[PDB]
């Protein structure tokens, strides 16, 4: 049994800790949470919301629907009235505002709610959104926070909370471990362990991922998704570190260092790798286009180096604080003058902690740049995780730093432990810079061997994850995953693509071998997968499921679209 | 070119640093390692490598146009860190690096002349041995600071840095060409020196010798981590 | 007409907007010709304006883009508003290479302490202890780099600021006038609260050079005074308008360029190429 | 079809001597294509130029006439001579990695070469002291490899004079000496570009350093005749992305910008690319492509670069990507290049290997000569929304200081106020797309594509290789892709379809081109032969490859 709870608010309201503590304390009664917020770009006065699924089973999704909407202003009403079902509490002492009134909202938005509401056609005040509400079937709550105010946020959410049912002594607990109720608690009724559980976010799951793998450097430019992975590991910078044969602790340091530009952050990185330490930056679209340059030298001085990028809404400056899977060929083959680069995309919260160790451990047996793509809803969702064993691949360390071998990773000193030579320049084996045509044609060679090595030591299953089973295939990575996983528990075979570089060729023509339907499902224009998947394999997706407008896909709007597709047709359904 | 690269040599040798902890990065032997980046970007490599292992001797080799003009935003920044190094200049309108360098300042500000090279050898055993980010700009008139009547570039006291930035400024506006130390700052702390205050084991167990990694497995503990995220 | 305003309730910003309007309308410029150039931030956001032209650009990138729009059209009046990450951070560079160029435009640093619409970490202007890094002297930079007007400016005075960006305008050559701007949000610190006087007080205070003899004495003036901070001056450090203008350069080698600019010129007529290139083939024929 | 070469040592006259005698022998009527080979400083560098009756478009490995002044000159060359050596007495018994090599593979080297070359020894120290009391090796030199050829030394007198003879015997249109540098740079002059920014690098500076020397400009008008001067404003930026920035700048003006780099350039330039798309301003970059990665082969050329360019910047935003085969195309193109900037209102990449930009040839004027100007949806003023909604995405352009209007990097409403609202960004995203679709409507397929014969699939230097193996032996479909963005997948398509073989030449490990068509068609390709190491196809060197690939089948030729 899923429900959709929806908080909104002005940014920089209370908020955050009111969907925290709810959160908190629905999850401590051993239910599941998905949690997701939606904020513009702006510090102070803009509209956010928290949607939550609520869920006994394990869930990894939000709907557009909402089942109950918590509002303490007039905005909340108008931004989501049509999408309720079932309850939405209101603030009775701003039911006479009208929209024209409200300065925050875009005035785009305004338009489109005064008519809607014109025809139909309702009074254009929150009244008459209310009154909308009612003709289909949403029972109204109206509250006095005011009258509670002084009598005497947290009112809101107790409400919403006792329309569940649930014990009590969970939101206390979740009140008092974090910084009223008697009263708040008895307004309206009732209508409605296992094992460990951590809360994560894309951004802590990577960070906790990079501290736990290795990482001692890290570098970074403030970029909004990825200043908080970054700062979280500050934060905890100070680690502890324990061999099994000899048992003794030992206090280390992780340098975090906040660079002056992008292309200082990449450059201090690829430095300390040098050194022998594993590294890491972290950014997003506006950042990484920055770093190509350094990547090509990287690439070029077969570097170890982690880029976690986070997909946020572009071009450009684009959309800062919005998600999108725009960025996926561009990665790929970004930088002049062909190079190995690894490329891994994470589809929920547990991947990101794993594939950050794995990119760390790519990067050192391969000794080359890897990038890790992570779209920003990740990052700015959150969920109840299960225990979801790891190693450390140091790969071929230990004099000719680029000395020849068949598999093409030539044995690795750091700084300081020897002589060695580096060069932007191509270069011979001794890192000495070599215009010579026979160096050239090998050398050049051995740095694109290690992709085909790559290509042969990764298996390919470990490369893509696959789910249910029919004649009906979709292809995707990333977070739509999740959203269709959910939909698979009420009535295809899901491939979910995870290494992009090297690509897992065979295994996707073989998947494609047998079926009516092929359908591609991302948050892009282009169908950038599907251009992938027919330059390696030759072969056509039938449909595509698209999205390119900021926001992630949500349960329901992608059934009714697969229905769409399956039962009906259409090539190419853009998602509204 | 070759007489500034000699007298790095030469410094090295008479301050007995070991050649095996010395790199010398640069844009666009013995056995010392040479690291050739990118265009402008010398200085955030270095960066990077020094903050890894702070017992490495990191110099940095550029041209007029690598750092200043392609390089200046990395320049300034590096002003702002003080990261233990040396930053060793080999010299529409143009800019005065002195200036610059003490304005974004920068805590060890010198200029020499490519010969002599006894007197930038000098200079460079004194930023080698400045605690702090270094810089010497090498010209390819002229006298030595060094041999004015109480010329003394070195801030010892915190009152006396106003008066020292106005006196290296002044000098830096004579164009009589003045080369030697214009200023010496070392009660600023290094960047190594700052993270110590907050890290106090960053020194004595430093990112390149922690071991992350005994036989493939992960040594470092997570537990408290993942304890205060628990549901 | 309609665009609305996010800044936080209480930000330094609201000042410059305002000075800075003024500053035009008093001026009597034809805001057909205004071009305000803003790189990334809470700062960048203007405008928010009167109906004047807004080129919100790239994080660092405003002094680049505003230099290619003054001389392909000397005629416009281009200002331009960035942070102090954006100018003195990640556009640096493009900040030291201006004042090599002395390009006829204004630059206008808006001194927040910290990188706003991302959440508040330390800007290049925060001094260390507030936060493991300096701040950097924007006036003694802005002087060395230099820099033909340099001035300060608080975002709370804004008659001071208005006259500040009134003669930066008139000003033939590269202008900066850094302003002070608190961000009740961020920086807890430099409230506002938190000491400013005014140089123009000063008995004899005298920032222009009138004699090109008189250069290295004014310039060791602003540089003393570059250097109060804690119990701080504003207004104009320095002033020189015997340097010549990139646009003064150019001429002295194109004569026909200040008459005849870029912008103005006809490259085609009814679609048929008017460039004359029959020289650049003769002096190639076998 | 000749083969001469001239070798020695960097700033030897080794230049003036090369432009000299393929001076002489263009003007008597004859056809040059010129290329020069050199390391990044004193080391040794060769000219190597083929004469011929008619327009000749590459080079050959081996050698029939080897002028050489030194022993180095000898040992670099002696394996790929032919017919001549001439070479210096004094020098003939000198000893000696490209040295390692050499010593298993001067008196020996032609010992080597006799065994079979005519080998002509030459008193070059004596000769020079005899004009005396009355660097002159190279004037003979040009003048026994010219009468070696049989022609009049009146030509040859002649191009002296405008800057011995019978030592040996005798064994054997308007037009314009054009490299790639200037034929872009006088491209982009015709076709008004009047701001030019740049940060210099080795392939792209000349071509900016020509437009510098002609800033000063003469326009005229069909109607009155009155002529009018212009200055082109060249700024040289602190760096790449000032450099794109500015130009970017500039064209918000109205005026036609570009600017021109090479590969470490172009990967700086990538944040105000995208700026330029989601701004849908126009300008244009001339791409050098040079050896990569990194800094890779400054001096060198290079095929490494398609995918990225068409591909580079983190959104998704409309660009076009162009590829030019010759000297003659690089005019043509950068002309193209701004018509189509302005008409679709987006950033074009003109991608123009290394090869051309240095190489040289002799270039029959009928090229062409009809180029006009297109400005696009152009207004001069000025209510006005600069975004507005269009059913072909291309919104009416008015200029700064005609309207009121606001540029940004955000998403943006039609007015260009930053909108987070999801209905403004589907829409608007989408439109900015939509210029492309338009773009593949109404740039006809057959403009993007050039066929010689009727495959082979190529582009860029190559194209003019697999020309001139055209004639000599009986041998295919030359299939030239032009523009990369629109590709054009359904003539590309069609023309895969009835075939045997279908090979991809390319400077590229991965065969990149392989890649786009197998992305925009499905189609595979047979073979592919490949070459990285920062030389260009020669003629004999590419036709034996391709007997590989014909008689044996071999799928993956490398050209070592
Ligand atoms: C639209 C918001 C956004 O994405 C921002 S805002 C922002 C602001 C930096 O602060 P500032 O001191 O220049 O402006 P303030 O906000 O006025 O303090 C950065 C660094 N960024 C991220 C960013 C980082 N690096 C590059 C190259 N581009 C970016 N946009
Ligand atoms: S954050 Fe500081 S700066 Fe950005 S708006 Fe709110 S206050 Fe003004
Ligand atoms: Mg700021």
């Amino acid at each position: 049994m899923r429900l959709s709870w929806v908080i909104g608010g002005a940014q920089g309201t209370g908020i955050d800790t009111a969907a925290n503590i709810f959160g908190n304390a629905v999850a401590s009664a051993g239910y599941y949470i998905y949690g997701n917020r939606e904020y513009y770009s702006n510090i102070k006065g803009r509209h956010s919301y928290f949607s939550l699924t609520i869920s006994d089973k394990r869930v990894r999704s939000n709907t557009q629907k909402i089942d109950i909407l918590v509002s303490f202003d007039a905005e909340t009403v108008f931004q989501h009235f049509y999408d309720v079902k079932d309850i939405l509490i209101y603030n009775k002492a701003v039911e006479t505002t009208k929209i024209d009134a409200v300065q925050s909202m875009e005035p785009e938005l305004a338009e489109r709610i005064k008519d809607f509401l014109t025809k139909q056609g309702y009074e254009t005040t929150v009244k008459g959104a209310l009154e909308y509400a009612s003709k289909n079937n949403v029972t109204l709550i109206p509250v006095n926070y005011d009258e509670i105010a002084k009598k005497v946020n947290i009112v809101g959410i107790t409400i919403s909370y006792k329309l569940l049912g649930l014990d009590v002594n969970y939101l206390i607990e979740a009140i008092n471990s974090t910084f009223a109720v008697k009263d708040s608690y008895d307004i309206v009724e009732s209508r409605y362990k296992e094992r460990r559980r951590f809360w994560l976010d894309g951004n802590t799951a990577v960070a906790i991922g990079k501290i736990y793998g290795g990482v001692r450097f890290q570098s970074y430019y403030p970029i909004t998704p990825a200043s908080d992975e970054s700062v979280y590991i500050e934060a905890h910078q100070d680690v502890l570190m324990e061999d099994p044969i000899t048992g003794d602790k030992k206090k280390g340091t992780i340098v975090v260092v906040q660079a002056e530009d992008e292309l200082a952050a990449i450059n201090m990185a690829i430095g300390a790798a040098l050194t022998g330490v594993r590294a890491a930056t972290a950014t997003s679209g506006p950042g990484f286009s920055l770093m190509v340059e350094g990547l090509g030298w990287a690439g070029m001085n077969e570097v170890p180096v982690v880029i976690t990028y986070y997909i946020r809404g572009g071009p450009s400056t684009g959309l800062p604080t919005r998600t999108a899977q725009s960025d996926l060929i561009f990665p790929i083959f970004a930088g002049h003058g062909e190079f190995p680069k690894i490329v891994l995309a994470s589809g929920d919260h547990a991947e990101a902690f794993k594939d950050a160790i794995w990119a760390l451990n790519l990067a050192e047996k391969y000794q080359t740049p890897v990038i890790h793509l992570v779209e920003k809803t990740l990052a700015n969702s959150y969920s109840t995780i299960p225990y979801e064993k790891l190693k450390a691949e140091r790969g071929k360390i230990v004099y000719k730093r680029f000395k020849f071998t068949e598999d093409g990773i030539s044995p690795r000193a750091f700084l300081g432990k020897a002589t060695m030579y580096y060069t932007g320049d191509e270069h011979n084996e001794e890192g000495h810079i070599s215009e010579d045509v026979v160096n050239r044609t090998m050398m050049y060679e051995k740095r694109m061997k290690k992709l085909e090595v790559a290509d042969k030591e990764i298996p390919e299953e470990s490369r893509v994850k696959i789910y249910g089973d029919l004649n009906s295939l979709i292809i995707t990575w990333g977070s739509p995953t999740g959203v269709l996983r959910d939909i698979l528990e009420e009535s295809f075979t899901l491939l979910q693509i995870r290494m992009f570089s090297p690509f897992p060729k065979n295994l996707v023509s073989k998947l494609m071998e047998g079926r009516d339907k092929i359908i591609t499902v991302e948050g892009n224009y282009l169908a950038q997968t599907s251009l992938l998947v027919k330059m390696y394999t030759g072969k056509d997706v039938t449909n595509s499921i698209l999205k390119w407008n900021g926001r992630p896909f949500l349960r329901d709007e992608l059934e009714e679209a697969l229905i769409k597709v399956i039962k009906d047709g259409e090539k190419r359904v853009v998602l509204n | 070119n070759f007489g500034i690269l000699n007298a790095e040599q030469q410094a090295i040798v008479e301050l007995g640093v070991d050649t095996k902890n010395v790199v010398v990065v640069s844009g666009i032997r013995t056995p010392i390692s040479g690291v050739h980046t990118l265009h402008g970007r010398a200085i955030a490599f270095a960066t990077g490598i020094k903050l890894s292992n702070p017992d490495l001797v990191v110099i940095v080799n550029g041209g007029d146009g690598d750092l200043l003009g392609i390089g200046a935003g990395h320049f300034v920044a590096a002003g702002r860190r003080n990261v233990d190094m040396v930053v060793i200049l080999h010299d529409n309108d143009a800019v005065n690096p002195i200036a610059l360098a003490i304005s974004s300042g920068y805590t060890f500000v010198a200029r020499g002349y490519a010969y002599d090279v006894k007197h930038l050898k000098e200079l460079i055993k004194s930023a080698i041995k400045h605690k702090g980010l270094a810089l010497i700009d090498v010209l390819q008139r002229i006298y030595k600071l060094d041999t004015l009547p109480d010329w003394d570039p070195v801030v010892k006291k915190p009152e006396e840095v106003n008066e020292k930035i106005k006196r290296a400024i002044d000098k830096s506006l004579e164009w009589r060409i003045p080369i030697g130390i214009f200023y010496q700052n070392e009660l600023v702390p290094s960047y190594e020196e700052r993270i110590k205050a907050n890290s106090p084991a960053y020194l004595d167990y430093t990112p390149a010798k922690q071991l992350i990694e005994k036989e493939g497995k992960l040594t470092t503990i997570i537990d408290p981590l993942l304890k205060e995220r628990e549901v």
